[PDB]
């Protein structure tokens, strides 16, 4: 399982 | 003395129905010189006519009449008889009496006269009146002072200081002492204000006052006062850190120096940014300041003229700490913070940097906001980061979302409206319970 990427992380 | 200006008024309206006919010795136009005349006894009445402590609304009614006799149609480019202005102005200088409002009434005059006149009639025309103007600016008057930076304001506007730091004051003769008095009243005034070791702001209003005249249409100007306002503007800081006009004052320095950063060092740059930004965002009481700031900032973010991405996002932690925390009753300010981080999060560049993993404290105080307007700007970004799908939101909920810096707030109302975001929209609306419908 991986979890959905967010607007905090730091890509 | 009324009367008097009665009878401008009928020379006026004369000419003024005259421009209603033409629109022959009865209609051929008055001879210019009364109207010359008319004008400048207008002139002079309207600055003799103030009381020292009424005559006041004869002069505003001769200051309309004058502004209705020079007109693209009434007598454009009339004659004017100026010279005696240089007398009223060197009254100023002394101190026992002097007609106040005299002194303002001429300088308003001379600041339409500006918009009246052609520009080699202003050249022309402002000469002399150059040590009048120069003697108003060292009066302890506000009104006076407001005045004379309202007609600088306008002048300058017309002829811009000269750049570069540049060793003539003006490349108009015209210009070149009343310009150089201005410098050096500028650079007088910010020094005594630094070597002061105990003094008012106020000090500082009429130097101020002046400087904001002289970068109107030369924003490069301070770039020679640069320390030495870098200094005097650190010390304004403390003085309203540690205690009306301070706020005022404190938001024309900044004003002024917003868009300078390129010229100043880089030891007064991070003072400025970290020092003094932070120390009005972290301990300012004045929400007009805050506005101020953040209206600085955002103009910053939304553009080496403008400051990096660390001092950026310095300064949006800082607001983010402190403007819900200090000010929360003050919706416009927040209204106006919280716009800012969500041009941020709408923006592609900043779009994964380490900003927008510092302000999700803010993002979430965004979604939890109790203005509906606001609220929705940023559940429509909310909305956009993930896949309109159910599995994934109940995924992203559990599994990605952070929810602590939400802090006493009940998430799941956010919860809620992301997923029902995921249902058909369009469809028209329906139920299984046909048993319960009306038929």
């Amino acid at each position: 399982v991986v979890p959905p990427r967010s607007l905090f992380d730091r890509a | 003395r009324r009367l008097a200006v009665d009878l401008s008024e009928v020379v006026i309206k004369w000419e003024l129905q005259r421009i209603k006919d033409q629109q022959s010795l009865l209609a051929k136009p008055i001879d210019k010189q009364h109207t010359d005349t008319v004008v400048n006894f207008l002139i002079r009445v309207a600055c003799q006519v103030n009381d020292n402590t009424p005559g006041e609304v004869l002069s505003r009614r001769c200051v309309n009449l004058l502004k209705t006799a020079l007109r693209p149609d009434m007598w454009p480019k009339s004659e004017l008889k100026l010279q005696w202005f240089d007398k009223l102005l060197m009254t100023v200088e002394q101190p026992n009496q002097v007609n106040y409002g005299n002194i303002c009434t001429g300088l308003e005059v001379l600041s339409f006269l500006l918009t009246v006149l052609q520009s080699p009639a202003i050249l022309s025309s402002f000469k002399p009146l150059q040590r009048g103007i120069a003697a108003c600016m060292t009066c302890g008057n506000t009104k006076v002072l407001r005045a004379v930076h309202s007609l600088l304001s306008r002048l300058m506007s017309i002829f811009p200081t000269e750049p570069s730091t540049s060793s003539v004051a003006s490349k108009y003769e015209e210009l070149e002492c009343l310009y150089a008095a201005v410098g050096k009243v500028i650079y007088e005034g910010l020094t005594n204000y630094e070597k002061a070791t105990n003094a008012n702001p106020s000090q500082l209003f009429g130097t101020l006052m002046i400087l904001k005249s002289a970068c109107s249409n030369n924003p490069s100007y301070i770039d020679r006062l640069i320390s030495v306002f870098m200094r005097s503007l650190q010390k304004m800081v403390r003085e309203h850190l540690n205690p009306s006009g301070t706020s005022e004052l404190v938001m024309l320095s900044l004003e002024l120096v917003k868009t300078r950063l390129a010229v100043m060092s880089m030891e007064m740059r991070k003072n400025f940014i970290q020092a003094i930004l932070t120390s009005l965002i972290e301990k300012s009481p004045d929400a007009k300041i805050l506005r101020a700031v953040v209206k600085i900032v955002e103009e910053w973010v939304k553009n080496n003229q403008t400051p990096t991405l660390r001092e950026k996002s310095i300064l949006l932690v800082k607001m983010m700490t402190y403007i819900e925390k200090r000010f929360p009753e003050d919706l416009e300010l927040n209204a106006q913070f919280l716009d800012l981080v969500n041009y941020v999060y709408r923006d592609e560049t900043l779009s994964g940097s380490e900003l927008t993993a510092k302000l999700e404290p803010a993002f979430l105080s965004g979604l939890r906001c109790a203005q509906p307007l606001i609220r929705a700007k940023f559940f429509e970004v909310f909305d956009n980061s993930m896949k309109r799908r159910v599995y994934e939101r109940l995924l992203y909920v559990t599994c990605s979302q952070n929810w602590e810096a939400m802090g006493n707030h009940f998430w799941i109302k956010q919860c809620i409206e992301l997923l029902l975001a995921v249902c058909e929209k369009s469809t028209p609306i329906g139920t299984s319970c046909q048993g319960a419908m009306l038929p």
